[PDB]
């Protein structure tokens, strides 16, 4: 009798951990973009310019 | 995960360093004109004058 239930709730544990992992993976992806963008943009700003002759 | 914050704080660090750089670039501009003018003007002053012939 006991055995049956153990299996069922095990399934839930798996899925819930999976769902949480998805958040972390996805979010890391979302940030990767902006992180790079910010650095490149900021460098081009400080480095570039024109000079009156 | 620890990674999440590491990313976010990097974004800040970059931005601050940009602002700090900016003030020096700006200030160098301001000083450029002021310096150049001061030299020119001072030179003309010493170099010039009138003389009474008779």
């Amino acid at each position: 009798a006991i055995g049956i239930g153990t299996l069922i709730i095990f399934i839930a544990m798996v899925l819930v951990a999976a769902v949480a992992a998805a958040v972390l993976i996805n979010t890391s992806g979302f940030l990767q973009q902006k992180a790079m963008a910010t650095g490149k943009e900021s460098t081009e700003q400080v480095a570039s310019g024109l000079l009156c002759s | 995960a620890i990674g999440i914050g590491t990313l976010i704080i990097f974004i800040a660090m970059v931005l601050v360093a940009a602002v700090a750089a900016a003030v020096l670039i700006n200030t160098s501009g301001f000083l450029q004109q002021k310096a150049m003018a001061t030299g020119k003007e001072s030179t003309e002053q010493v170099a010039s004058g009138l003389q009474v012939i008779r």
